[PDB]
């Protein structure tokens, strides 16, 4: 109806309704009164000029009042007047800067000096946890933010519908020289190119893909070719195994694996004109492959194998052990007198596992 | 990682129409609120509008409410700003912004911007 | 009017350290928060860190927590960013920014920018 200080008759939406005392103050009397309080009075004098309802000699309501009054003070005062309000509040009330919170839902900023761990945004009126800033719900009560954050990501239907594709995407590819983490699946292609440092490496074992005449490995027979050297438990080799034999290594060590979902939805980064377009794998998803394609299901099996440091050499036949001996020990094996095939096999196996460790830079877990 | 690419800015006469787009990638788009801000020539940054993660709620600055309409397409990871009845004060570089759950800021990423001129 | 001048950028070896500074003018320094944002190749702006008017509260993006320290000297109107254990992904223009309390604008002005590159 009219301003409670000067009587000027304005509509209700043309004045400032003080959220505490419910008084309608004209924009001019509001501004002039509060600044002169900053100018020559004290901060306990920041009460409504008409009424006086905020008791400033009372440490009960002092902080929640300035929290709400700060909003209207920001919109009505000048920049220098608003700065003295924070300086005097810091130097006379809090002995520190006020806790300013940004509502993640509507982008509003406000002072929050209450003891509760949940805060109500004065603008959108939604409540959120002060630490993790996610939307507050009853499930968060008595639970750490991580527990709560993991609980929502775990039961969001869109996340669960992706299936094992998320596990493949989440296990990142870290460039061994520039340390950039790409967080992509591998599929069937091991030769990785890093955009930042141009390093070429194997995404399964992080060994270098050497250019022509650059490989320094002794007894390398493809020095004039682009190539890398891989440990025996690198996906580069284990991708050639059938899913059945990969599962047998997991079963021999009591490691569980999915074969049904918990084309292929695994996201790949295809290069388009100026940019990368995330195009899904989309290849056939056979039964027993947990909703993935074959290459992505084998990658999933191998990362389980690598995470548990399972040794594929435990399943090698004699000819496999002989290949492994020449590849990694650089000696052609040969049976000795009195040895039957199992004894020969047991000897080659013991020497290989003692001298050649599993992938030393393979990402495990 | 995170990227926000704005497009749709240009020259337009007063009372005209213009629709900006912000293509988002590198994060779960549907799980964050998004916003439009703008910087008029020589002036300070100004907030324009914010939209909720799934679009239930929209918020607008006073000078643009009713003229501008914010919207999003989570199927495409794209954020839109439909600007109607442009004025001369609307000339500015426009930026889309990703809502942030980190303490200390309401947004943690801004695009490279798109220039709008109203002659 | 608001004026901000970043200084200290350069070429850094991996794991090296760098200290950026920012001289401010044209507003009451101790009245506002200050922030660092950065532009990586091909991107817009990424929030890095925010410091409260008198340094009570310091905030950091996840990717820099434990590696960067923000600080301010109000007696000189200067903002600092101490950057340790730099990686290639930290390569960016680093911008000084004057904080704001207005809705949806944690900062309203940002400076020229000083370029920091991390060799590989
Ligand atoms: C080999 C990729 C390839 O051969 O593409 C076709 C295919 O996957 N099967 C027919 C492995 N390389 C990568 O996956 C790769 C991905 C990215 C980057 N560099 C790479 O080498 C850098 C940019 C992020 C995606
Ligand atoms: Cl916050
Ligand atoms: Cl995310
Ligand atoms: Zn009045
Ligand atoms: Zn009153
Ligand atoms: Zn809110
Ligand atoms: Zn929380
Ligand atoms: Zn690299
Ligand atoms: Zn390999
Ligand atoms: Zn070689
Ligand atoms: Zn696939």
């Amino acid at each position: 109806q009219e301003c409670a200080v000067c009587g000027w008759a304005l509509p209700h939406n043309r004045m400032q309704a003080l959220t505490s005392c419910e008084c309608t103050i004209c924009p001019d009397c509001f501004r002039q009164h509060f600044t002169i309080a900053l100018k020559e009075k004290h901060i306990t004098d920041m009460v409504c000029p008409a009424c006086g309802r905020p008791d400033l000699t009372d440490d009960t309501q002092l902080l929640s009042y300035f929290s709400t009054l700060d909003i209207q003070l920001r919109e009505s005062l000048e920049p220098d007047a608003y700065a003295l309000f924070h300086k005097k509040l810091t130097e006379g009330v809090l002995m520190r800067d006020p806790k300013f919170l940004w509502c993640a839902q509507c982008s509003f900023g406000f002072i929050y000096e209450r003891e509760q761990l949940e805060a109500t945004c004065p603008q959108c009126h939604q409540t959120f946890c002060v630490r993790c800033k996610r939307q507050w719900e009853e499930q968060h009560r008595g639970r750490s933010c991580e527990d709560f954050q993991n609980w929502k990501r775990m039961n969001d239907p869109e996340y669960q519908a992706q299936g094992l594709a998320m596990y493949l995407q989440e296990n990142g590819i870290d460039c061994p020289k520039c340390k950039f983490s790409y967080a992509l699946a591998r599929g069937g292609c091991m030769h990785f190119h890093c955009t930042q440092c141009r390093h070429q490496f194997c995404s399964g074992c992080y060994n270098a893909f050497y250019a022509k005449n650059k490989c320094p490995e002794p007894n390398c027979r493809v020095k004039k070719s682009l190539h890398g050297h891989h440990p025996r438990d690198c996906l580069f080799y284990l991708r050639d195994w059938t899913a059945l034999r990969l599962q047998k290594l997991l079963q021999d060590n009591n490691v569980m694996f999915n074969t049904e979902p918990p084309g292929c939805r695994v996201i790949e980064q295809k290069e388009v004109p100026n940019g990368l377009r995330d195009e899904a794998c989309g290849k056939e998803t056979p039964a027993g492959y947990a909703g993935l394609c074959q290459a992505h299901y084998k990658e999933y099996l191998v990362s389980l194998i690598n995470a548990h440091s399972l040794d594929p050499a435990t399943l090698y036949e004699v000819e496999e052990l002989e290949t492994a001996t020449e590849r990694y020990l650089h000696v052609r094996p040969q049976p000795l007198a009195g040895e039957d095939p199992p004894a020969y096999q047991a000897r080659l196996l013991q020497k290989l596992t003692e001298e050649v460790p599993l992938g030393q830079s393979i990402p495990r877990r | 990682e995170v990227q926000l690419l704005e497009s749709g800015g240009g020259l337009v006469q007063p009372g005209g129409s213009l629709r900006l787009s912000c293509a988002a990638s590198g994060f779960t788009f549907r799980g964050y609120s998004m916003a439009w801000v703008r910087q008029a020539p020589g002036k300070g940054l100004e907030w324009v509008s914010t939209i909720s993660p799934i679009g239930t709620y929209t918020y607008y600055a006073d000078s643009v409410k009713g003229r501008f309409t914010i919207s999003r397409d989570n199927s495409k990871n794209t954020l839109y700003l439909q600007m109607n009845s442009l004025r001369a004060e609307d000339t500015a570089v426009y930026y889309c912004a990703k809502g942030s759950y980190s303490r200390g800021t309401p947004f943690d990423y801004w695009g490279q911007g798109t220039l709008v001129t109203v002659s």
